RNA sequence: UUGACCUCAAAUCAGGUAGGACUACGCGCUGAACAAUAAGCGCAGGAAAAGAAAAUAACCAUGAUUCCCUCAGUAACGGUGAAGCGGGAAAAGCUCAAAUUUGAAAUCUGGCAACAUUUCUUUUGUUGUCCGAGUUGUAAUUUCAA
RNA sequence: AUUGGAUAUGCCAUAUAAAGCGCUUUCGAAGAGUCGAGUUGUUUGCAGCUCUAAAUGGGUGGUCAUCUAA
């Protein structure tokens, strides 16, 4: 039950070596302990996750530029995507629906003042 | 059937070793070596395992069966021309207002001296017509 | 579809006459068989006592009634229920014993061949 | 530990060719691999005119050239598609193997006790005899 | 020519079971006890036929009269029949000799019997025809017969017969029973199928 | 021999009987993320989990992912190092899949992702061991079959109110770039992770941490 | 209660619009005095009562 | 008894003995009619555990149905139509090939005295058992229509129950 | 209104009228004669059973009962023997006495031996005395039926009386 | 309440292996022969391709426990055959 | 030669039996447009179907089926929509396969013959006898509660 | 007039029989192209297809409980 000494012991048993180059592993431990107390406040949580991500990515990118690994995916690459293109097209139709709904809303908001002052 | 199997072998999608193991089934152990023709003929038409077929293999057969003279200049132009001129010759081959009054009152079907598309009016629907316009 | 209940007083009477018809046949013995006392199976009802289906084989054996003669004298048998505690055993063993004391069993005419 | 390796018969493998642009985009570690030059239009036309034996019509994603069944692959397809043993020398008729009845079991299979009917005169016939004796008494027989 | 359909079926079935490769447990039933030993076996069997229903009725009425008017017997001796009964006798190791019909139509009924007799150390023979076995026990058919007990007179006749079945059925064959049967091909048929095979191998593969 | 082309870490994925439509989607979504995983058919035993060691030794997969769905509502994920190692059981909450409308992220299938671990994972020994085990699984080893060479996504694991939050993000190359143009978009894998117990053995052995 | 089918056992549909007839359904066929007569209505003879 | 052996042997349906027999019998059954009378069960052990007795009034009929409803359910209904004076007792798979699944149907003659006088089979003479296979009351019919005891297996929901005192 | 009902409305053949329905008529008692002689046809069966001294049901009643007048530890009990129950009314007392006299009349359950049984056990007795029922059983010649000692006893007691 | 120790019911005895049922299955296994996949699996075991044999049995049967039981059965057949051969 | 058996035919052979109708309620199958619906197809009975747990539960446990009330518009699922428990009505339980009767096929249809019997000269049996069925298994015995 | 289940009583009764309970230094069989797996339809159940079992096994619930299908 929360036996620290054995739990630390197995850590050295499954210890991933520290001397391994980053490109072999690609895991970063962020130097900043991102603390987001209002876990109920989800909106503040994405910002904390965002800021921890971009700092983690920036440190990863710096360690990989010296590793001489092509970070960017070239525009010519056409490998298979984690998301199917078919439902990507659905997500694309979904996004325009929110776009036109929002666009119709602001247009309607314009016409409320337009008709009064017309 | 053979093309789908051959495609799987060449495309490496299905491992060759796995294909060999899948070949030890109830049907491969029913050997046909030396059986008579009266027996073998009905065994092939009836007791022939039905393997799946893929559309890619079907296209491959059509590609194989495509003869060098399947679609020459004539069989693509005049054969297309005859179908076109058949459609052209087929293509060239290819309402009346009635007031409900006098004899036309109280009708149920096509009235006397009325042919083709027709519409009926009784002057009661004028009130509804103005209402629908105002709608 | 609407289910009406205009036959409710009729259903009541028809069931009464079925009890009367049953009693017309089996005249002296009770119209119902004796049911055991069981405890309902949940934390909400286990403090109560209700009627079970039949008496267990262990209950009948302790009461001296064989599982073959139990049905003859109107004692139902529940081959599926079991006695996990002696309280269930004692509760229903004494239920059988009281039933037996209040029971009058009429003799039967038997066949008796002349020789051995 | 189990080394997390790949046995030579694992169903997962790299470079899965498909039917028919050429998928020459990059390699592992991200380097463009050279496109093999298109074949001589004469040679490509010849292959199209006379399809090779076992022409699968399959191109591996790396090379634009088609993949064609070899002689041994053609033989394997022959056996598999005709529903025979895919092994040229495999015995489908092995000699009978008596791995169980090669020795004699000394004892009877059953340990049930012997009933007394088998040592006393038959009760079915004694019942029948008494029924016959009754019919003789009553004049039925 | 036009054979009737049922006659063609019978004759094609005869040839088909000859041409097809027959598993050893079914192919063992094509090797049967020789005529001389089968005749001697049936000579012993015919001394132990069960009493006919008419003979049984006569004996029981004779006892019934004694009971009715005025009134210790020895145990009967006969051959054992019925598939379930004989299997229990082999498994009980009471059978001295098992006689299996060679043409039981669902062969699964007796396909396991020779091995079971082998496992139990029971002398057995596969004899021609279910109808010969049937005649012994006054039936139409008997899938199997068993000798478990004979009279002390016939102990030597059974022992000599068991020895002959050992020499002429089990000592013989043995290796023959372990081999797949079938593949029996006619003289000109094997040449003809060779012509069919070479023609097929040329270009008839698809 | 033992194996040809020995990749460092291989994963074995099993779903127990009783997994729902949403839970199956999560497994397929996870398997797509890690190409070094070997999907398998349903396991008949809801209690005899020592067979997963025999599956792993056969399949040469040193990391087992067991998706246990009890009472057809509660989804649990068992992550273990197949030979011996720590078997850690988690409870899954608030499932969001690829087909969900909101997410628009897009990463190469099998591209090695950048793993980001919350520093709270280095506070407790059990939180450490979970981090080390999670790193050895999600981190796609080099040369894994079906993997892609470039890098397009980052996986973020953070401990909040004791629940591990797993978020998968896709890096974009902002037109202006300038200040680090990570500009990550939610890929779609969104769920809440809750450690329940940890076993010193492989799907067995005495408990070493209890929630 | 009334029969749940009383007033429905006939076959009739409205003759339409523009024919100088109230658009109540009328009984089809011919040769009987019922033919052409209205049906399916509280206001109609041999029709359905309102809210049976 | 030999029925234990037949029941253990019927489990090895693709062994050399059973695969060979399947070939020869499937060929034999295809030479015969689609529905033909069987002089005896091919699987006497299977027939008798399904209710078959080797007594007068029991009939075995063989039928082949094409693969690709349940084929066993189709087998019983077509055989029941073929012998319309009998009662479909049960049915069992006997053989199959690529095109055909083969079944033997057990039927009972309700007008035979050997059936009308046997207390263990009298129930099928009673007229509530006319065409059990047409109403789903056979073993395969019960399984097809979901009848079963457990949790794995309308009108009281579509009806509004209005009581007198409501 | 049916075609089959209009058929016999316009018919001349009279309707097959049967007169069987008289409600409130309770089923008359067959079965027990003593219960029949003391059953009053007006009362209900619960009223009749209670008046006669019998229990209609040995279980609880699922409702209120009529009130016409203003009413004024395993082993010990598992081993105890409930000392019968009193007969409250005359009819119950009549039924009890009728059962006892019937049982007394049908009480001689023991049978004599037949000719064969008597000769069977007599021959066994004349050789092994009258106590060694184990040895009589193992006697193979005289005990041809292979009766056991318990059955050879039952023959001996049945011969005595 | 006071607990009681209930004995086993006869229905829970089901699944127990009988000496006659063990014998009958051993006889049938020898007489019938083996399925095409059993012949393939025993060939793999003889060639010492144990890992490939276990994969085939699991693929053919469907579950790992069924595969393990079949492999153990066929392996003991291989030993039994060699003892007699 | 003679004869067993298997399989398969034939008969205005001896004796049976099926169809069609009704169809409110009942059980299968099929099944739309706007609903395990209508239409279509199959098959029953006075009821049908279901039914003596490969059932629930997590308790101090329940105990075939069905139906009513409740659970409950609840859980779940995303508007659809249960079930266990609880209260009642009625209650009844069982038969096989798998066992060597093996000191005895102990079982059964049918023919013929008497003899009874009847809702009944119309129904239903019994006894005898003979031919068959049946050992590729008919009785008795056992069904896990054992 | 025709029936039903009892009661009394006569005759007949093939009981050399058949049962329940109670004891064990003896035994105790339990249903397969089915379950199951993969996959495709209909709505977990069921159907097709390919593959195809076991013997304290198998099913179902929560190491345990419960049940014993084809």
């Amino acid at each position: 039950i929360n036996n620290t000494v054995a739990l630390e012991n197995i850590y050295e048993r499954i210890k991933y070596p520290d001397d391994i180059s980053f490109v072999e592993n690609q895991a970063v431990t962020t130097k900043e302990p991102i603390i987001i107390e209002n876990v109920e406040d989800d909106l503040a949580r994405e910002l904390a996750f965002y800021k921890q991500g971009v700092s983690s990515v920036k440190a990863a990118f710096a360690k990989l530029r010296e590793a001489n690994v092509l970070i960017s995916r070239p525009h010519d690459y056409f490998a298979e995507m984690l998301k199917s293109d078919d439902h990507m097209e659905k997500v694309r139709q979904e996004l325009i629906k929110e776009a036109t709904a929002k666009k119709l809303s602001q247009q309607a908001k314009k016409q409320r003042e337009l008709k009064k002052f017309g | 059937e053979a093309m789908t199997l051959a495609q799987d072998i060449a495309s490496r999608r299905k491992s060759k070793a796995d294909l060999i193991d899948e070949g030890y089934n109830r049907w491969s152990f029913q050997s046909k070596e030396g059986l008579p023709d009266w027996f073998l003929d009905e065994e092939t038409t009836v007791n022939k395992p039905n393997k799946p077929i893929t559309k890619e293999a079907v296209l491959a057969l059509r590609e194989k069966m495509k003869a060098l003279n399947a679609r020459p200049i004539k069989k693509v132009l005049e054969a297309q021309g005859r179908k076109k001129m058949r459609t052209i010759k087929r293509l060239q081959r290819v309402p009346t207002l009635v007031v409900a009054k006098g004899p036309n009152k109280g009708l149920k079907s096509r009235p006397k001296g009325v042919k083709g598309k027709y519409k009926m009016v009784d002057s009661r629907m004028k009130k509804d017509l103005r209402a629908q316009k105002r709608l | 579809y609407v289910k009406t209940w205009f036959n409710q007083p009729g259903r009541k009477l028809r069931r009464r006459q079925a009890r009367q018809t049953k009693a017309a046949k089996i005249a002296p013995r009770p119209v119902e068989a004796i049911r055991p006392a069981v405890k309902p199976p949940t934390i909400r009802y286990n403090m109560k006592v209700r009627a079970g289906r039949g008496f267990t084989l262990e209950e009948l054996k302790a009461a001296g009634v064989s599982r073959r003669v139990a049905s003859t004298i109107g004692i139902p048998v529940d081959h599926r229920r079991r006695n996990r505690s002696e309280e269930s055993l004692q509760r229903n063993v004494e239920r059988i014993k009281v039933y037996l004391a209040h029971l009058i069993v009429f003799p039967r005419k038997a066949g008796q061949p002349k020789k051995g | 530990e189990i080394d997390a390796g790949y046995s030579s018969d694992s169903s997962t493998e790299d470079v899965a060719p498909g039917l028919y642009n050429l998928y020459i985009n990059y390699d592992i570690d991200g380097k463009k691999i050279t496109r093999p030059a298109t074949p001589a239009a004469l040679d490509s036309l010849i292959a199209s005119i006379d399809k090779d034996k076992g022409w699968t019509g399959i191109v591996d994603p790396m090379t634009g050239k088609p993949v064609n069944l070899t002689t041994e692959e053609l033989g394997l397809l022959k056996r598999l598609a005709q529903s025979e043993i895919p092994d040229e020398n495999f015995d489908p008729y092995p000699d009978y193997d008596d791995f169980f009845t090669n020795t004699v079991r000394e004892t009877p299979l059953s340990s049930a006790p012997e009933p007394k009917r088998r040592f006393a005169p038959s009760k079915h016939e004694q019942k029948r005899i008494l029924q016959l004796a009754y019919a003789i008494r009553k004049g039925r027989i | 020519v036009k054979w009737p359909e049922y006659i063609r079926l019978q004759r094609r079935r005869k040839i088909l079971n000859l041409r097809l490769k027959v598993p050893p447990a079914i192919a063992q039933f094509q090797k049967t006890l020789d005529k001389n030993t089968a005749t001697q076996v049936f000579k012993l069997l015919n001394k132990y036929r069960p009493e006919t229903a008419a003979e049984k009725k006569q004996r029981l009425v004779a006892e019934a009269e004694a009971v009715a008017n005025g009134k210790v017997s020895k145990k009967p001796y006969n051959v054992k029949y019925g598939l379930n009964h004989v299997v229990a006798l082999i498994e009980a190791k009471k059978a001295k000799l098992v006689l299996i019909a060679s043409d039981v139509d669902p062969i699964e009924l007796v396909v396991f019997l020779p091995a079971l007799c082998k496992k139990m150390g029971v002398p057995y023979a596969i004899v021609k025809n279910k109808a010969r076995l049937g005649t012994v026990i006054h039936q139409k058919t008997a899938a199997v017969l068993a000798v478990t007990e004979v009279r002390e007179e016939d102990k030597n006749e059974l022992a000599s017969i068991v020895s002959a079945v050992d020499a002429n059925f089990s000592a013989k064959y043995d290796e023959s029973r372990r081999k797949w049967g079938g593949g029996i091909m006619g003289g000109k048929t094997q040449a003809l199928l060779a012509k069919r095979a070479k023609a097929a191998a040329a270009t008839v593969r698809l | 021999s033992a194996g040809f082309v020995p990749i460092k870490q291989k994963v074995l994925v099993l779903s127990s009987r009783g997994v729902t439509y949403r839970q199956r989607h999560l497994l397929n979504d996870l398997v797509s993320m890690m190409p070094h995983s070997k999907k398998d058919s349903k396991l008949d035993s809801k209690d005899r989990l020592y067979q997963l060691n025999e599956l792993a030794e056969l399949y040469n997969c040193n990391n087992i992912f067991f998706f246990e769905s009890r009472r057809r509502e509660d989804l649990y994920l068992h992550i273990a190092r197949a030979p011996n190692g720590p078997t850690v059981k988690f409870h899954v909450e608030n499932l969001h899949t690829m087909d969900e409308l909101n997410m628009t992220g897009n990463a190469l299938k099998g591209s090695r992702p950048i793993l980001s671990f919350d520093k709270t994972f280095d506070t407790a020994p059990h939180l450490k061991v979970v981090k080390e085990l999670l790193q050895q699984t999600f981190g796609i080893p080099k040369g894994a079959r079906r993997s892609k060479p470039f890098i397009d996504r980052v996986c973020t694991l953070t401990i909040a109110d004791g629940k591990i939050w797993f978020r998968n993000y896709e890096i974009r190359e902002n037109e202006d770039k300038s200040k680090d143009p990570v500009t990550l978009i939610e890929i779609g894998p969104r769920f809440v992770m809750t450690i329940i117990n940890i076993l010193e053995g492989s799907f067995g052995g005495p408990v070493i941490y209890k929630n | 209660a009334v029969s749940e089918k009383a007033g429905h056992q006939t076959s009739a549909e409205s003759w339409g619009t523009g024919r100088a007839l109230a658009r109540i359904p009328r009984v089809g066929g011919g040769g009987t005095h019922r033919s052409g007569q209205a049906a399916f209505g509280n206001m109609c003879r041999s029709g359905r009562m309102f809210a049976p | 008894g030999a029925y234990k052996y037949l029941e253990e042997l019927a489990k090895k349906k693709q062994s050399d003995v059973n695969l060979f027999l399947s070939r020869v019998r499937a060929w034999e059954y295809r030479q015969m009619n689609v529905i033909h009378r069987a002089s005896r069960p091919s699987r006497p052990d299977k027939a008798r555990r399904l209710g078959y007795k080797a007594k007068q009034g029991y009939v075995i009929y063989r039928i082949r149905v094409r693969r690709g409803r349940s084929a066993r359910c189709t087998a019983e209904e077509r055989v029941g139509r073929y012998c319309s004076n009998l009662r479909v007792l049960n049915s069992y798979w006997v053989n199959q090939d690529a095109t055909y699944k083969f079944f033997e149907v057990i039927l009972v003659d309700p007008s035979h005295k050997a059936i009308r006088r046997d207390p263990r089979i009298n129930w099928i003479v009673n007229p509530v058992h006319k065409h059990r296979e047409s109403r789903g009351l056979t073993s395969i019919g019960k399984k097809s229509r979901g009848i079963g005891k457990g949790h794995r297996f309308w009108l009281r929901h579509n009806t509004l129950s209005l009581r007198r005192y409501r | 209104a049916n075609p089959r009902q209009r058929n016999k409305q316009r018919s001349g053949k009279p309707r097959l009228t049967r007169r069987n329905a008289n409600k409130k008529a309770k089923a008359k008692i067959y079965g027990n004669f003593v219960i029949q002689q003391n059953w009053d046809k007006h009362a209900t069966l619960r009223q009749n059973y209670a008046r006669l001294g019998l229990l209609a049901t040995p279980n609880y009643v699922t409702g209120g009962v009529e009130k016409l007048y203003p009413d004024p530890t395993l082993d010990d009990v598992l081993d105890k023997e409930i000392s019968i129950a009193p007969a409250k009314t005359e009819v119950v007392r009549q039924l009890e006495e009728e059962a006892v006299k019937k049982a007394a009349r049908q009480s001689n359950k023991m049978l004599p031996l037949s000719a064969f049984e008597h000769a069977y056990i007599q021959r066994l007795i004349n050789k092994y005395g009258t106590e060694d029922f184990e040895s009589m059983a193992k006697d193979v010649k005289l005990n041809s039926k292979l009766f056991n000692g318990s059955k050879l006893k039952n023959l001996y007691i049945r011969m005595k009386a | 309440l006071t607990k009681r120790q209930l004995p086993e019911r006869p229905s829970r005895r089901k699944g127990h292996l009988s000496k006659r049922t063990a014998f009958v299955r051993s006889i049938v296994r020898e007489v019938a022969g083996f399925a095409p996949y059993e012949r393939r699996v025993m060939e793999l075991i003889r060639n010492s391709q144990d890992k490939r044999a276990r994969k085939l049995a699991k693929k053919r049967l469907g579950t790992l426990k069924r595969a393990k039981g079949k492999i153990e059965e066929l392996t003991s057949v291989i030993q039994s055959s060699r003892l007699a051969h």
